[PDB]
Formats: structure tokens, sequence, C-alpha cells
């Protein structure tokens, strides 16, 4: 059998299969306070003489 | 309780933001990052004059940034005390305005002042309570000087009882940047006019004069020039937020100094400023302030007032000093000086006394005098609009996109009728 000795679940493990690569899980970039979750960023300006 | 709202436009009004609110920081010992050091109990007893608490012990500045092109905000955002300014009051424009009055005022005043107006209502309507609008900008300028009025119009129109504070820096007769120099200076004064409480006169050539004269600074920067405003617009405020024997704000100021409506020009100035020459060679004594404030060489306009009479003066003081010796020596100028006052007003000035004098200094005093010497500048910078407005100069950028020949017309008719009304009571 695939089940088990004394009540019903199965002995075997499993046989998992995924459908895609599965990547891109979109981490966003707001935490539960929603800042923005800054990371350090690009100034768009003139040279700061 | 009340709240002083600083509106700040054009280039010249981003970097004078920074630098009035570091000399105010300094008096409040606001540290950079936001904090406060010092232990004291006075700067903080009235610091919602200028600061708003920001639910973090930080104070923020209750100042509105304003320009047309992004590049003097980066300056100011990179320069020292440029951190304290919350972001969202910074509002970005992108075309810019150059040097041009219409194109400032217009069709490029329009698409921004529907958010920078949301920013001050956001501002204001947030606080219990006003005590008025501080605008600081220039009239030689593309976007102070066009689209800086345009907000002074729209928020006297909703809000008409507060007071309309300007500080407006001039056209420089002497050197000349902005070559279209009168157009924007005579455009933007008859709305001012009509339209303002009380105007603060700067020329930036009276502000070279005294580095070179009473300073003695050899390489006078425009930071320097920049700390000298700074000085007189903290003191004409500095009872809002210190006591006083004689308490005087800028409510004050303005029943005062103006016998009537239509006229409010001010000429503008601070004392003591001498360099390190002779600053331990002079007495800081109460004479010795007014001697030295009562001339040519300490007024921050370009206009000698011994040409023309004091109409309505006013001399606000500042530190620990008898009472006596602020009345004695604002007679001792009537008794003195007697043709260069009017005659039909008695005892012309206003004293005011704030107990804390500034940083370093334990005695001080600012200046503000309503004269027909305003006059003088308004026939300079006039026979020079109409010198190039008869033979059609440079209207093509003035025509193209709203105005037309009667706003023009208005506009000298509009400040030459000042000039005769000057004239009357002279
Ligand atoms: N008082 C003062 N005047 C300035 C300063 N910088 C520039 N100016 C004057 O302002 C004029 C330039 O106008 P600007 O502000 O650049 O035009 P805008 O940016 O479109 O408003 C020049 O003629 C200068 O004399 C400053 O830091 N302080």
């Amino acid at each position: 059998t695939s089940l088990h000795m004394s009540k019903l679940v199965p002995v075997t493990d499993l046989s998992p299969r995924p459908s895609f690569r599965y990547h891109a899980d979109t981490g966003s970039l707001d935490a539960t306070l929603l800042p923005v979750d800054a990371v350090p960023q690009e100034r768009i300006g003139r040279r700061l003489i | 309780m009340r709240e002083i709202v600083h509106v700040q436009g054009g280039q010249c009004g981003n970097q004078i933001g920074a630098k009035f609110w570091e000399v105010i920081s300094d008096e409040h010992g606001i540290d950079p990052t936001g904090t406060y050091c010092g232990d004291s109990d006075l700067q903080l007893e009235r610091i919602n004059v200028f600061y708003n608490e920001a639910t973090g012990g930080r104070f923020v500045p209750r100042a509105i940034l304003m320009d047309l092109e992004p590049g003097t905000m980066d300056s100011v955002r990179a320069g020292p005390f440029g951190q304290l300014f919350r972001p969202d009051n910074f509002v970005f424009g992108q075309t810019g305005a150059g040097n041009n009055w219409a194109k400032g005022h217009y069709t490029e005043g329009a698409e921004l002042i529907d958010s920078v107006l949301d920013v001050v209502r956001k501002e204001a309507e947030g606080c219990d309570c006003l005590q008025g609008f501080q605008i600081t900008h220039s009239l030689g300028g593309g976007t102070g000087s066009g689209m800086g009025t345009l907000l002074i119009s729209k928020v006297r129109e909703e809000y008409p009882d507060r007071i309309m504070e300007t500080f407006s820096v001039f056209p420089s007769p002497k050197v000349s940047d902005t070559v279209v120099e009168p157009y924007n200076a005579t455009l933007s004064v008859h709305q001012l006019v009509e339209n303002a409480d009380e105007v603060q006169v700067i020329d930036n050539e009276a502000l070279y004069d005294i580095c070179f004269r009473t300073l003695k600074l050899t390489t006078p920067t425009y930071g320097d020039l920049n700390h000298l405003v700074s000085a007189a617009m903290s003191g004409v405020t500095c009872c809002l937020r210190f006591p006083g024997q004689l308490n005087s704000d800028l409510r004050k100021l303005a029943v005062n100094l103006i016998p009537f409506p239509r006229l409010h020009f001010f000429l503008i100035g601070f004392a003591p400023l001498t360099s390190r020459g002779s600053q331990q060679y002079r007495a800081l004594s109460v004479p010795e302030l007014t001697q030295q404030m009562f001339d040519a060489k300490n007024m921050m306009c370009a206009s000698d007032p011994r040409h023309g009479r004091y109409l309505t003066a006013s001399a606000m003081f500042r530190g620990r000093m008898s009472t006596k010796e602020v009345d004695e020596q604002m007679l001792n100028v009537q008794n003195k000086n007697s043709s260069y006052f009017v005659e039909w007003i008695p005892n012309n000035m206003k004293s005011s006394v704030c107990d804390i004098p500034p940083k370093g200094l334990k005695m001080s005093v600012t200046f503000v005098g309503n004269s027909t010497a305003i006059q003088e500048m308004f026939k300079r910078v006039s026979d020079q609009f109409t010198a190039m407005f008869r033979r059609k100069a440079f209207l093509h950028w003035y025509t193209g996109e709203g105005m037309d020949e009667m706003e023009f017309t208005e506009a000298e008719s509009n400040m030459n009728d000042l000039v005769s009304e000057y004239q009357q009571y002279q």
C-alpha cells in the first residue's frame, strides 16, 4: 500500500511538479508602514560644484 | 499661536530661503538634521511662529519653495541647512522663465500655481490661525517676478485680511544683468502697488555699497549679500518669538508706517555692520547704533534719503538696553535733522524693543522707513522702461503669449502717478 499502516494518510512522500520556472515574485517596495522602502537612488541634477 | 508663512520664489528666493532659515536656526538652536540644542526656554516658547512640530521632535520650516527650473533647488538641498525643508514644499518647474516677465506670469505661471497654492493651502489651513505671509523674491527675474507676483494676487484674493509682507530685490542701475531689465520691474510694480501691504526694497548695488564701505570686505560673494538681508528681515520680526518691554509685530509696522494705503514702500537697514578692524574699537551704545543707521551708507536701497523726506519711520531695537536712550535718540534725530522729516506728522517714528539680541551681539536695531526717496528709484527705472518701449524693443517676447499694448500702457500709467503722489508729500 501507498497509505499508512494504521490510519489513512499517504506514506510514500510525494511527487511534485512545478508548472513554470517560477521567478519574479514581485518584491514590493513598500513595507507594512509604507514609506517607500528606500534604497540609494540617482540625483538627476547638475554637477555639484 | 500665530504663524508667519514664508514663500520664496525665483532663484533669488530659493537662495534667500536657505540663508534666512539658517540665521533663524542660529537663534533657535536648530540642528541641521532637524533637532534642537541650546538649553534655553525662550526659543521654543514661541517656535510655532516659523516651525511646525513634526511628531518626531524635529522642527520643519513653514517655507514654500518656488522656481521654474530644478537646478536652484538642487543647490539649496545639497547645501548646509538644506535637509531642514520638507521636500513636498519644493515645487519643480521644468521649462523655466528665461528672464521673461510675461511667460513667467501667464502660461508658465499657470500649470504650477494650481499645485503650489495647493501646498500653501495645505500648510496654512493645517495651522490653527495665521498672522500673515512673507514672500521674498526678485523683480528683475523671470519666475520670481512673473508668477511670484501671481501667487501674491491669488492668496490676497483668497485671504484678504491677513498681512502681505514682501521683501523684493530690484533692478540694479549700475550693474545690468538680465538685459531685459525694466520690463520685469515695471510689469511687477503696477500689480504689487495695489495688491500688497508692505513692500521692502532691496537693491544689490546698495548691498555692494555696505560690503565695501562699512563692512570692509574684499570679495563679497552672493552669500554675504544674502546674509546681510537675513539680518534685517529677522530683526523686523524679532518680537513674534521673543518678549520685550515694548512689543511690535508686523501689523504694528503696517498700521504706523502707512499714512495712505497706496504708498507702502520702505527702506530697510540693519545695525551694526563693521569689520574686525573696528569691531573691538567701537562702543555698542544706543547713540552709536542710531548715528550709524541714519545715513546713506547703511540703507539697503540705492536712494539717498537726504534727497527726499522721511514721511514715517520705525526703529525696532534688540537686546538688554535702557528705554530712555531709545526715545531720546529717536527725538534727537527730529531736533537735529528737522528738515529731513515731514511737518504734518509729529513724532514720525515708532519704537519697539525685542529683549533677545541676535547671536553674538549684545544689542542691535532694525529700521523700516517710509520716505519719498523711493520716488527717485522709480524715475530711474522708468527712464529706462520708456527708452526701450518707445522703440518697440524686445516686445515680440512679450506679445506672443497673451498680452497686448494696453497692459503695457497701464504699467507706466500706474507707477508714474505713484511718482506724482510721492511729489505731493515732499
Ligand atoms: N539679493 C540677491 N540677488 C540676486 C542673487 N542672485 C541673483 N540675484 C539677482 O537676480 C538677478 C537674476 O534673476 P534670476 O533670479 O536668476 O531670474 P529668475 O530665476 O527667473 O527669477 C540678477 O540680476 C542678480 O543681480 C542673490 O543671491 N541675492
